[PDB]
């Protein structure tokens, strides 16, 4: 504690991973308390710098024209500050399509408006952000219960639209989660829950899957592992910091230029897997992007 | 023959002393960069701000056409540096000024040309 205060956020402990804990309410300290940011910054601009702050740290496939998607990326101010700091994080030339339900306007290279549930795409994907929420949510009317909805479209594109090697980061909270999503987590070569430093008062975390092996490594029980979840952030109060924000140095994104290759699921072996594994290879079509979101109409 | 024109209509707005388009994004940077008028990355000096293009152009942010035969838009997908004293007004701004072509800076703000 404190000693986290200069990084850009902290990541769920291991030892906390390996228990078996009983879904209780989530109660923070630091509930109400504020971090205090740089003049006229947003707090969602703030919130998705650290994110690329910390997965800067982990090891991510970054290949040449990479493909990231960005769900929930509309604001109620019209516009997609998330976007923008993807944008900024992102290596130039890496192709960025985000979706959002409302309409908003971005700096993405394409735009999808609706029901996430509405977008098809052709071709597979490097890196998936989503910071849908349900605002629904917030009543606190039934038990807390695994989640459907977005989280049912998101755990069937990644299984299907996921390169090997690829990675996620999905917006959780207490009530916000999925089951399926936290076992889908034993699927990656390693995984985490991101708490960012300037949102530490909220029960707020990206679900971080690293390096997606597409079959399981590790066998995980969603509702055992949410409030796991729960239980880490009821016990370790973090402390609201803006430091991280201040030092923007070696933000950008390191070029990798990680290999991507085409090749059945039948030619994937434990030297293959290795090279996923460590972030130095990405398996998917080269083809050219192409999405779809379907329209209704009556 | 009629098209409307939206860029007389914010200025006369402002000179009716009316609030600025807000919620312009403003990006954290080191404000160590170039100082170039719009760049693919924030490249604000220690006087400017760096905003994201999109939310900076008032033909994306009104929902209307660009004014171009193309409808190109030169502030979306890019960023946009602001000097600082102007930033509360983003649009406004990038609307009156004009980029000095050979040096890329805002003429009349850090071009020496
Ligand atoms: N249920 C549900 C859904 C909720 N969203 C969007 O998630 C967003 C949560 S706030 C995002 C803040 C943004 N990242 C920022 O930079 O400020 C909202 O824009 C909402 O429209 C959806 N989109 C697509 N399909 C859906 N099913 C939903
Ligand atoms: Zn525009
Ligand atoms: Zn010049």
């Amino acid at each position: 504690m404190s000693s986290q205060a200069w990084q850009p956020g902290v990541a769920m402990p291991n030892l906390y991973k390996m228990q078996r804990m009983l879904l209780e309410k989530c109660d923070l300290q630091n509930y109400g308390d504020s971090a205090t940011l740089p003049k006229g910054i947003m707090m969602n601009v703030a919130k998705y710098t650290q994110l690329c702050q910390y997965l800067n740290t982990l090891t991510l496939a970054v290949p040449y024209n990479m493909r990231v998607i960005h769900f929930g990326a509309g604001s109620d101010k019209g516009v997609a500050p998330g976007t923008a700091v993807l944008r900024q994080w992102l290596p130039t030339g890496t192709l960025l399509v985000d979706s959002d339900l409302n309409d908003f306007v971005s700096d993405a290279d394409s735009t999808l408006i609706g029901d996430c549930a509405t977008v098809h795409t052709a071709n597979k994907w490097d890196l998936i952000i989503s910071d849908m929420y349900d605002p629904k949510t917030k009543n606190v009317t039934k038990e807390n219960d695994s989640k459907e909805g977005f989280f049912t479209y998101i755990c069937g594109f990644i299984q299907q639209k996921l390169a090997l090697g690829g990675s996620v980061a999905i917006k959780i909270t207490e009530h916000s989660w999925n089951a399926d999503l936290y076992k889908l987590m034993g699927h990656f070569a390693w995984w985490t829950a991101f708490v960012t430093n300037v949102n530490a008062s909220s029960s707020e975390a990206f679900l971080i899957g690293c390096n997606y092996l597409g079959k399981p490594r590790e066998q995980i029980d969603g509702y055992v592992m949410h409030a796991n979840y729960i239980f880490w952030r009821n016990t370790n109060p973090i402390q609201l910091s803006s430091y991280s924000l201040f030092d923007m140095s070696k933000f950008p994104l390191k070029l990798r230029g990680t290999a991507v290759m085409s090749l059945k699921e039948g030619q994937i072996n434990d030297m293959i897997l290795s090279l996923l594994s460590k972030g130095r290879l990405i398996i998917r079509e080269n083809n050219r992007v192409v999405i779809s979101s379907d329209v209704l109409v009556n | 023959a009629f098209a409307v024109d939206a860029a007389k209509a914010y200025k006369d707005y402002l000179a009716s002393g009316g609030q600025p388009i807000t919620n312009c994004v403003k990006m954290l940077c080191t404000h160590t960069g170039t100082g170039q008028a719009i760049t693919v990355t924030p490249e604000a000096n220690m006087d400017q701000e760096s905003f994201g293009g999109a939310s900076c152009c008032l033909y994306c942010r009104c929902h209307i056409d660009h004014p171009n035969p193309k409808g190109f838009c030169d502030l979306k997908g890019k960023y946009v540096q602001i000097p600082t004293t102007c930033a509360n007004d983003p649009v406004g701004f990038t609307l009156k000024n004009t980029v000095c072509t050979v040096c890329g800076m805002w003429k009349g703000y850090g071009c020496s040309c």
